[PDB]
């Protein structure tokens, strides 16, 4: 949510020359709830009169503040969609058997690689903010969870050889346990970004 | 069904594919909060691409241990999907272009 | 403050320098991040057989 205020003030006239306040003090604002942002909506607005206090004296004023609350829909659909159905389609390699070892790769390094690309566009559509994101993390998250899923892959055909039984375990273990994961991820993130 | 590596790369960069295009589709809108009629179109064949890749990652699952199985559900999905996919796009395009 | 000549003359020059530092944890995770990951993911590619 997005406070954005209009302060209105008086230049050179103090308090003991000028006297500022809202004309009907409730309603002196119209056409607020008309208003159609498109990437916003307006939630509240307030109406503060004031004197500030400088050094040379009081002077008067008043403070429009809309808050704007960002609408979520399409932040979904466009960034978060595509992020999680490429995570489910990296954990796709798991049912894939051991030995189809380049069906398992082009699957991980893939979905590394759409990872990246839906990142580095994602990076250019949204505004250019250089600071660091509740969605940037979540593409992270995302990111970190393919590459451990391509790792994962790694670790079964190294260990494959020397033990069939122990990289079977290893695959149904991640199997069951990368959804229960990025489950947790999920709720974690969604609960304290909201 | 047994070419493993042939129709996972086909489906996984199928879905890059499908990726791109979503992605160039959409610089072109306004940055609206709610779903366009080109967005609900390109989210449908989005799942439907993945739902493909899904598909074939059962039939293989389901391979060398239940072989009749994975025939019956192939021969069948070859007359599900496209079966549902011409309908999907006869219902869109019919409420869109009369509104 | 200070003098600047020119080829008029001297005038008074009154400076105000501010310093900035850039931060850094955009670039971290948007770039160096993405980078180590994928210098990692090619050397573990002498893992498999
Ligand atoms: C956007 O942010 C501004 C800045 O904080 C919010 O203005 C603040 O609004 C509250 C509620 O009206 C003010 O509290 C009031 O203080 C006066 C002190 O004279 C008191 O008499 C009232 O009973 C109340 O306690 C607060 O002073 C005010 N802050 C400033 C700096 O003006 C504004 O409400 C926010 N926009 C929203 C919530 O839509």
């Amino acid at each position: 949510e997005q406070n954005c205020t209009l302060e209105i003030e008086s230049y050179g006239y103090t308090t003991d020359d000028i006297e500022f306040y809202w004309r009907g003090d409730d309603n002196a604002v119209t056409g607020v709830t008309k208003i159609e942002l498109p990437q916003f909506s307006i939630v509240d607005y307030k109406l503060i009169t004031k004197k500030v206090v400088f050094s040379t004296g009081s002077y008067p004023r008043l403070s429009l503040s809309f808050k704007l609350k960002r609408n979520i829909g399409y932040f979904i659909l466009q960034t978060y969609m595509p992020s999680i159905l490429i995570t489910i389609l990296s954990w796709v390699s798991f049912w894939i058997n051991y030995d189809a070892s380049a069906a398992r790769v082009a699957l991980g390094i893939t979905t590394v690689l759409t990872m990246t690309t839906i990142n580095t566009h994602l990076r250019e559509t949204l505004p250019k903010i250089p600071y660091v994101k509740a969605i940037d993390m979540y593409l992270m998250g995302c990111f970190v969870f393919v590459f451990m899923a391509l790792l994962e892959y790694a670790l079964v055909n190294y260990i494959f050889f020397s033990q069939p039984a122990r990289a079977a375990a290893i695959d149904r273990w991640s199997r069951i346990f990368f959804p229960v994961v990025f489950s947790f991820f999920n709720i974690v993130y969604w609960l304290y970004y909201v | 069904r047994e070419s493993v590596p042939a129709r996972t790369v086909f489906g996984v960069t199928t879905v890059l594919t499908m990726t791109t295009l979503s992605i160039s589709a959409r610089n072109s809108l306004p940055k609206v909060a709610y779903a366009t009629a080109m967005d609900w179109f390109i989210a449908v064949c989005y799942a439907f691409v993945f739902s493909a890749l899904i598909e074939f990652a059962t039939v293989n699952y389901f391979t060398k241990s239940q072989p009749a199985r994975a025939a019956k559900i192939d021969r069948l999905s070859r007359i599900a999907f496209p079966l549902l996919f011409g309908i999907f796009n006869l219902v869109y395009w019919a409420t869109y272009l009369n509104r | 403050s200070g003098i600047v000549q020119s080829s008029t003359g001297e005038y008074v020059v009154m400076t105000t320098h501010f310093h900035l530092k850039r931060k850094i944890g955009y670039f971290v995770i948007q770039t160096y991040l993405p980078c180590i990951m994928t210098v990692i993911l090619s050397q573990v590619s002498f893992w498999l057989n």
